[PDB]
RNA sequence: AGAUGGUAAGGGCCCACGGUGGAUGCCUCGGCACCCGAGCCGAUGAAGGACGUGGCUACCUGCGAUAAGCCAGGGGGAGCCGGUAGCGGGCGUGGAUCCCUGGAUGUCCGAAUGGGGGAACCCGGCCGGCGGGAACGCCGGUCACCGCGCUUUUUGCGCGGGGGGAACCUGGGGAACUGAAACAUCUCAGUACCCAGAGGAGAGGAAAGAGAAAUCGACUCCCUGAGUAGCGGCGAGCGAAAGGGGACCAGCCUAAACCGUCCGGCUUGUCCGGGCGGGGUCGUGGGGCCCUCGGACACCGAAUCCCCAGCCUAGCCGAAGCUGUUGGGAAGCAGCGCCAGAGAGGGUGAAAGCCCCGUAGGCGAAAGGUGGGGGGAUAGGUGAGGGUACCCGAGUACCCCGUGGUUCGUGGAGCCAUGGGGGAAUCUGGGCGGACCACCGCCUAAGGCUAAGUACUCCGGGUGACCGAUAGCGCACCAGUACCGUGAGGGAAAGGUGAAAAGAACCCCGGGAGGGGAGUGAAAUAGAGCCUGAAACCGUGGGCUUACAAGCAGUCACGGCCCCGCAAGGGGUUGUGGCGUGCCUAUUGAAGCAUGAGCCGGCGACUCACGGUCGUGGGCGAGCUUAAGCCGUUGAGGCGGAGGCGUAGGGAAACCGAG
């Protein structure tokens, strides 16, 4: 509980450091270690595979989980914090001025 | 905590109000047998200490 | 000590007996206004004793 | 004939570099302390356990054969199938995972309770079901004991009890060391411990009180009274009360006389007794019965009950910044702005009000727990005068013998309690006011209940001139564990890679281990019990030195050799000469053949509380100062003269007083 934090899976940007100003889409966020896998941070791994099983693995350099403090949402206007509105029902999110 | 004055020493010696302290002459109530009209009288007053006027000042101290 | 701790400072010129407050409401801006325009710069640190 | 460089099997000193080892620094989920909150759980089976449970599960956690969980109501709004990755297979906006409330299941042990028992095992009776099911086995329900009321009897029915709890609380028992510089009375102390009981508290409690004021007015706790009164082998020491000031505030039911009633007993009566109802509760004495009053409407009003506010048990909203600049990394530096009822604190690759979490401020409950704070109802309760003299708590008061409590140790020894014996009375009664008498005066025993103020902290929260891994709880880490004991019981060590695992693919030596490349990283003497890495201790390389030498190992001088400097000079080494009895403790005296220390590193010893005494800085001065506590604050101060020291001493005291 109360594990829940900024954004969640959509269009981020990156103010951290080796991937600042950056952008894209958040296609994971692990909230145990509150962090979030974006497309910025991305170091090579060289090892073949933990497991003996599909023999090749991959010398990918796939994607690094990232600290969730250093991603911030963005729409319309570029880089905005998070205000929060209940709907004439439910209960969106607007933005810094504007909708969502 | 709070001293306790010494109830032995307060029943036998008063201290004069300048800082002086006073007690009965001693032997007087025992030994007596037929001692010179001197000596019983002057065993009648009493009289000031010295240096251990000090110490039983240091047991009166709340009195 | 109290009233020489006023009186010190006073001496000194800096004991300022104010009455005027047009910080109407709870909002610093109206305060810094009205200190800004009370000669109080910021650049001194004050004990604002208050009813 | 003479003279004097070289030589190192090894050793020494110094310098460089590594190994070992884990001090120091910094870090902190943990711990400590104080404050505030909250406070019982259990036969509807507790506390604490055993066994079992995941597709693959060793342990921890969770759960209980429905066994990482099932049903429903809320909360929340993208992820989830615990720590836990991987093989393998799924769930989620038709709103999961998670959190809060209630409910269901809940093996076997354990108060354990059908019986036995070496706790977690073994064996049954009664009813019903299952398998062909009569022998066998399984499943669900049920059967322990004790207390009280019902049951006329027997047997049954119902209600309760049992056990646990860190500390606190009451009652029944109850030490010794130690102090007295011995010891025996005393002291330690009614402490430790044992035992039974009670609940968020316990106890105590509406005067047979205190004690001298023709006064106060239950009880409990805090100031003070006071180290006073007293106690005491008058030794060591022990140690009240009244009164004043505060917190809190609360007062009630019954027994008896007397009336009705039901039951069974007999000596049958206008009664004895038991049970129930009415009546009655007092110290200006009260009540009963009869008479008179008009004696009814109101007046009092719960500690019990009902509704609600509020509160705990999940949560939600929530102001304000962007580009340059150095770097591995901005939050640092710069430039130009903004919010603030929010500039407390934490995190983000480093140093952030405006990036994330928050803070100020303000929102929230279907359900469960609390709740006189507010309101409502019910119980109960309220008067006068005269007469009658009925009642007012029994092996009790009272007295004596033995004793405990109290400040009171037999003291002149009362009072409160009571093991033994004797043994009354009912207001012309009876206790007490420190032996006794008298007078004056306080109070109504021998029945019970009563909130709050008070104590404690297992549990939750807040805070800290509190610790920071030899500290702090014994335990920061799967610790009451490993290990040690037959058993009570004893009881450790052990934390840190980095911003991120990017945890080093691939080649080479090798059996492996471990290395050398390469690669990641800002950093690899950050490379894996890996941050910082001190010291003892081990080792290699280099400078100087030593095989005719005698010693607390050093110091003083001269010279040679090696190294830094423009020079003079400074550093390392030691050839020769001079001089020279280690440290500590204990002693009249130690180099001592007196004590202690193998070496390094870390933990380690004059404190605090209250009271006293002298000095001292400072305020006030015949005055000075407040204590509990109340108000305020949320790291503010203020009020509060009850009380204490001082202004007069002297005497044993009556008393007198600059004497
Ligand atoms: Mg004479
Ligand atoms: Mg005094
Ligand atoms: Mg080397
Ligand atoms: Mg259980
Ligand atoms: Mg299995
Ligand atoms: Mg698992
Ligand atoms: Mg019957
Ligand atoms: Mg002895
Ligand atoms: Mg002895
Ligand atoms: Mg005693
Ligand atoms: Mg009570
Ligand atoms: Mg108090
Ligand atoms: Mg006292
Ligand atoms: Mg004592
Ligand atoms: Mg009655
Ligand atoms: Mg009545
Ligand atoms: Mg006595
Ligand atoms: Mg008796
Ligand atoms: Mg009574
Ligand atoms: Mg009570
Ligand atoms: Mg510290
Ligand atoms: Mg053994
Ligand atoms: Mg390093
Ligand atoms: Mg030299
Ligand atoms: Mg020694
Ligand atoms: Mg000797
Ligand atoms: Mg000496
Ligand atoms: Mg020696
Ligand atoms: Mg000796
Ligand atoms: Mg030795
Ligand atoms: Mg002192």
């Amino acid at each position: 509980r109360v594990k829940m934090h900024v954004k969640k899976g959509d269009t981020v940007l990156v103010a951290s450091g080796k991937y600042k100003g950056r952008v894209g889409k958040v296609k994971e966020v692990l909230p145990k270690k509150y962090a979030v896998i974006v497309e910025g941070v991305n170091i090579v791994k060289k090892a073949v595979r933990v497991s003996p099983k599909y023999p090749q693995g991959g010398f990918i350099e796939k994607e690094a989980p990232l600290h969730a403090s250093k991603v911030r949402p963005i729409c319309p206007a570029c880089g905005k914090p998070t205000r929060v509105r209940k709907k004439f029902l439910e209960n969106g999110k607007k933005i810094r001025v504007c909708a969502k | 905590p709070k001293m306790k004055t010494h109830k032995g020493a307060k029943k036998r010696v008063k201290i004069t109000a300048s800082g002086k302290v006073v007690a009965m002459k001693t032997g007087k109530r025992h030994l007596n047998w037929q001692k010179s009209g001197k000596e019983i009288r002057q065993k009648g007053r009493k009289f000031v200490l010295a240096k251990p006027e000090a110490e039983r000042i240091k047991l009166l101290l709340p009195y | 000590g109290l009233a020489m701790a006023v009186a010190d400072r006073a001496r000194e010129g800096k004991l300022l007996l104010v009455e005027a407050f047009a910080g109407v409401n709870g909002k610093t801006k109206e305060f810094l206004a009205w200190a800004k325009e009370a000669g109080l710069d910021g650049s001194e640190s004050v004990l604002l004793v208050t009813g």
